[PDB]
RNA sequence: UUGACCUCGGAUCAGGUAGGAGGACCCGCUGAACUUAAGCAUAUCAAUAAGCGGAGGAAAAGAAACCAACAGGGAUUGCC
RNA sequence: AAGCUCCUUCGACGAGUCGAGUAGUUUGGGAAUGCUGCUCAAAAUGGGAGGUAAAUUUCUUCUAAAGCUAAAUACCGGCCA
RNA sequence: GAUCCUGAUGUAUUCGGAUGGAUUUGAGUAGGAGCGUUAAGCCUUGGACCCGAAAGAUGGUGAACUAU
């Protein structure tokens, strides 16, 4: 049950245009890689190979949005000056902090 | 007790903005600090920070304000230098 | 699995425990004409008379607790309106 | 203009995130974390089991959203994602499982709440045609448009989906600058990590004909169904053993 | 283990012959009030629930009405010549229905009843 | 008939601050000359002094 | 019919009507005394349906109950602290059985059906000579009243299984260790 | 003027009843700490001991808003 | 007085209770394991709990908020042996 | 059994592993050894070979202050 035809009509139907002549990367800010990440894991198991190539896509596609962005001119940095509310909260991140001291001082403290 | 900069602990993101972080072991660009508005603006923050609290709410809002002033002061001298360099 | 010959069970009363009781209803109806409408319940009708029908459905959902639970309050108070814009 | 949006062109894009009934702490930190990705959402409780998937429709409707995210947890125990377009179509279903959500304190990445992402995509997404379709519904519930009130003026983070084995991995990432040698991009993982397997794409909102068909779905009640015929199994071989032992002792 | 205070709440079985000639001796006591009449009620064979055990039967509970009636024993009397009675169970089965019905009929067959006084 | 996705005079967010800044306590810009950043990346002066 | 109308009646509770004589009485019931008699139940359906009769022997009790907690939470409800209440004061009946009359914002108030043991009419009345029976002694302090049960927990299914057939009873049988004299 | 109904009282009015003791086991309320382990903190001791209220020869529970996925079981309780 | 059978007649079932939000407490048990307090507050081809990716939320199984009841079970106290 | 391949008739057009392999791994197969119990020894937990530290907690009994 693969009904091709349907499918590409359900897409017709809500496809909002996102041709580059016509419709800006500020407006879509979509990027699709030009290299399938299945052909650089070869194996699903290993789980650093996994991270890194998923990684690697991200990255791409962080720097094609940048240039494309910085070509259309919106801001893309965040300046050292504005303070806003972010998605992991404060004591969050004083813990992620944490653990990362706790983790690097048992290092040189075994080394120690 | 040891120092977060003696450990190699990544900087976190958090409501103050990490910004653009510069490499490790590597050449930070050295910002001279020479103008009179620029030390205006550090010597308010250093006599507030050591005066501390006032009782009075009007006190508290005049050294703030005098802080936001030699901030905008700052900012005004760094546009015109740039608009100098920039057209002449 | 195994194969058994499938029985036909006769009706159970503890399932028709589902209230169909038409003199049960007669009593709900004039019960609901004599003592009248809670406050939230005015302002529903106030809503649905008006024309704020997605806003009434919101209301009866943040006092009553559940999609389900609002509908049904929408419906009885429609109905009500319908029945009173008749009578009158 | 009720719309919410200061933009040339306007792509008013509404989100409903709505939670069922059996859903679980790691489940609700999960559709927490995605509400807060999503400011052009709302945040909608337990749904009945016993209602009805297009009665989703008109609670959209009543919420005036054009996209559903049903969060429809089985057993306490497996998450199903239903992304849809309400009121006409399309609408898929994915077996939701590996959920790292985010207060996970191993990420060491953050983002502005509400700022527009950038969206990544894969070169599978664009070449299956059932890709495409849930393409073009994940750019439409994570769209975070361009001129809304409530998004962040600046950009910092990558949702990056990507399809290596029959399921779709999905990674969020902190775009950190860093000065070049004599900028530079850097990523690091700041929200939550789980893996989405298609099931079904129905053409219409909860309902209609069914346009795709996993046909290699292994569900986890399959998996615990196995372990119990296992176990039966063993119990009837162990009696069977048993009698073919005492027979042979009679002979 | 022994985290809690098992001595305090530890018991030891050295009245299990006293409670078993306790038990027969009940079980005689019975028998004397119901002398004629067996010491236990006629019990139903049933199927085991779990797909584990579904292949051995056990005794349930009580007969059915319906199978009740097959057999010919009139509810209200059941319980009076000794046989119990479940009306929470179903058949749902023609083979559970008829081999219950044959174990009624062999208690039939087999059952003495005086009459009245 | 299909959905206009807009924002009715009930809704919650019928009406949102042009300050774009979040649950965060004001502590910080009080040393600064602005009080937060618009949609569209322009920082918001304080008016003035009283 | 009547009963089945109250019944309604008082499901259909923030109504004008029920509304308006729960105020007129809760301002009765503060003008009157903490614990006092009635006469006849101001809910006599769901007196009926909990066991009262119009009989020799059957009496009500009106309790006002202080509403709130002590951050920590009472176990027993105010249900249960005002039956308690009632059977310390009327020492010589046995607590039936009690309902919600009204509410305020700073008492609750609840009537509490209650039965002489000792009266001829109720001893010979079978339905009610069990509570005649000795075993029954202030079933409101033992807990063996509906809230009682509530609050034990005394249902059957697979979210009771540490508090049915008793709590302290079940953890006992589970951290008794049993040996046998054949191990 | 008289007489009912309702509500609230009085009596060393007629007849009854509660208290206290006991508490081995039983039903509830309330409720620790010593100890053990872990960078720290939750946890453990323990839903225990102490305190309070209430019964009996047993108490409690108890006749499914149960278990289940069966070819079905069929109140409660206790042992393996 | 009672039981069955038949039917061109009927068939009544527990509300500040479920439930939603929340604080505490408790459990192996955020489908909140149960309980309590607090604000809101229900339904009648209804409600509760499970099963299920199978294409819609189908199927399965019970009737809560009223009550009584011996036995198998516990026992360092009572009358004894 | 497991991992990396090599890729057969064919098949529902997307379903499978056969042959040949690998400096691989098994607490593997390679013609069963376990169960019950007696005696001795060791480990852990309970008071734990015996005696002995300051403390904390629950519930009670009493008094000691030109302070009035």
């Amino acid at each position: 049950i693969n009904n091709k035809e349907g499918l590409l009509t359900a897409l017709r139907r809500i496809q909002l245009d996102i041709n580059p002549k016509t419709t800006p990367f500020s407006f879509h800010q979509s990027v699709v890689a030009s290299k399938r990440t299945e052909d650089s894991i070869p194996q699903i198991e290993d789980d650093l190979q996994r991270e890194l190539a998923f990684m690697n896509q991200a990255l791409e596609a962080a720097r094609l949005g940048r240039s494309l962005l910085r070509k259309e001119g919106v801001p893309f940095t965040r300046p050292t000056d504005y303070f806003a509310e972010m998605v992991r909260t404060d004591a969050t991140m004083e813990k992620v902090k944490q653990k990362l001291i706790e983790e690097a001082t048992a290092k040189k403290a075994a080394a120690e | 007790v040891y120092s977060e900069k003696e450990l190699g602990i990544p900087q976190l993101n958090t409501v103050t903005p990490v910004g653009v972080t510069k490499p490790k072991g590597k050449k930070k660009g050295k910002v001279f600090v020479d103008d009179r508005e620029s030390m205006n603006t550090i010597l308010a923050m250093v006599e507030a920070e050591k005066q501390g609290q006032i009782e009075s709410k009007i006190m508290r809002a005049r050294q703030l304000e005098e802080i936001r002033e030699a901030r905008r002061i700052e900012a005004e001298k760094k546009e015109a230098e740039r608009k100098a360099l920039l057209e002449n | 699995g195994h194969k058994t010959t499938r029985r036909v069970l006769k009706e159970r009363p503890s399932r028709r425990k589902g209230a169909q009781s038409k003199r049960t209803q007669f009593v709900r109806s004039l019960i609901r004409e004599v003592a009248g409408l809670a406050p939230y319940e005015r302002r529903v009708i106030e809503l649905l008379r008006n024309g704020k029908d997605k806003r009434a459905r919101k209301f009866s959902k943040k006092k009553l607790g559940t999609f389900g639970r609002a509908k049904r309050k929408c419906e009885e108070l429609q109905r009500i309106i319908a029945e009173s814009r008749r009578a009158h | 203009d009720r719309s919410n949006i200061i933009a040339e062109r306007k792509n008013k894009q509404r989100v409903l995130v709505l939670s069922s009934r059996g859903v679980t702490y790691r489940h609700r930190h999960l559709l927490n974390d995605l509400a807060s990705m999503l400011p052009h959402g709302r945040k909608d409780a337990k749904f009945d089991t016993k209602s009805r998937l297009y009665e989703l429709c008109e609670l959209a409707e009543l919420y005036n959203c054009n996209n559903v995210l049903f969060f429809e947890a089985r057993k306490g125990k497996d998450l199903y994602m239903w992304f849809s377009k309400v009121p006409n179509g399309p609408t898929v279903k994915f077996y939701a499982q590996n959920l790292h959500t985010m207060e996970e304190l191993h990420f060491q990445g953050n983002c502005l709440k509400g700022s527009r992402p950038i969206l990544s995509f894969d070169a599978a997404f664009e070449q299956e045609p059932y890709l495409k379709v849930i393409k073009e519904l994940f750019l439409h519930t994570f769209g975070v448009p361009q001129g809304h009130k409530k998004s962040k003026p600046f950009i910092d983070h990558v949702l990056s989906f990507s399809v290596a084995d029959g399921k779709i991995w999905v990674r969020n990432y902190e775009i950190r600058e860093v000065e070049k040698v004599k900028t530079d991009i850097n990523l690091i993982e700041i929200g939550p990590r789980f893996v989405l397997t298609p099931i079904i794409i129905q053409e219409g909102s909860f309902g209609g004909p069914i346009l795709y068909e996993n046909k290699r779905f292994i569900s986890p009640n399959k998996i615990r169904a196995e372990l119990r015929k296992a176990k039966a199994a063993r119990h009837h071989a162990r009696m069977e053993q048993q009698r073919d032992l005492l027979a042979r002792k009679r002979q | 283990h022994f985290r809690k205070h098992w001595q305090r709440r530890v018991r030891c079985h050295f009245d299990q012959p006293g409670k078993k000639v306790t038990r027969r001796l009940a079980r005689r006591a019975k028998a004397a009030a119901l002398a004629p009449r067996p010491v236990d009620k006629l019990r139903p064979i049933v199927r085991c629930p779990t797909v584990k055990y579904n292949r051995r039967t056990r005794l349930g509970r009580g007969f059915t009405l319906e199978e009740l009636k097959a057999a010919g024993i009139p509810r209200l009397l059941a319980p009076t010549i000794g046989i119990a009675v479940d009306h929470r169970r179903k058949n749902l089965s023609e083979e559970s229905l008829a081999a219950n019905v044959q174990r009624l009929k062999d208690y039939k067959a087999r059952l003495i009843l005086f009459p009245r006084k | 008939d299909e959905i206009d996705p807009v924002y009715d005079s009930d809704d919650t967010d019928y009406n949102v601050p042009v300050n774009t800044i979040g649950n965060i306590p004001l502590s910080f810009y009080d040393s600064y000359p602005h009080i937060g950043y618009d949609i569209n990346g322009k920082k918001i002066m304080r008016p003035a002094t009283g | 019919g009547a009963l089945k109308y109250l019944e309604e009646l008082s499901k259909k509770k923030q109504s004008d009507v029920v509304r308006f004589l729960l105020r007129v009485r809760c301002w009765e019931y503060r003008q009157l005394n903490v614990i006092h008699r009635a006469s006849r139940p101001s809910r006599p359906d769901k007196a009926r349906r909990l066991g009262y009769k119009a009989k020799q022997g059957y009496v009500i009790y009106r309790v006002r109950v202080r509403r709130g907690g002590r951050q920590l939470k009472y176990q027993r409800s105010l249900r249960a602290t005002a039956e308690e209440r009632v059977g310390r004061r009327c020492s010589n009946l046995r607590v039936l059985n009690s309902y919600w009359v009204n509410q305020d914002s700073t008492y609750k108030y609840y009537e509490v059906i209650l039965v002489d043991p000792n009266h001829k009419a109720i001893r010979r009345d079978p339905r009610i000579n069990w509570i005649c029976n000795p075993v029954h002694k202030h079933r409101e302090c033992r807990g063996l009243t509906s809230t009682g049960k509530k609050s034990r927990g005394l249902n059957k299914g697979h979210r009771f299984n540490k508090t049915r057939a008793g709590r302290r009873k079940t953890w006992k049988r589970h951290n008794t260790l049993s040996l046998w004299r054949y191990r």
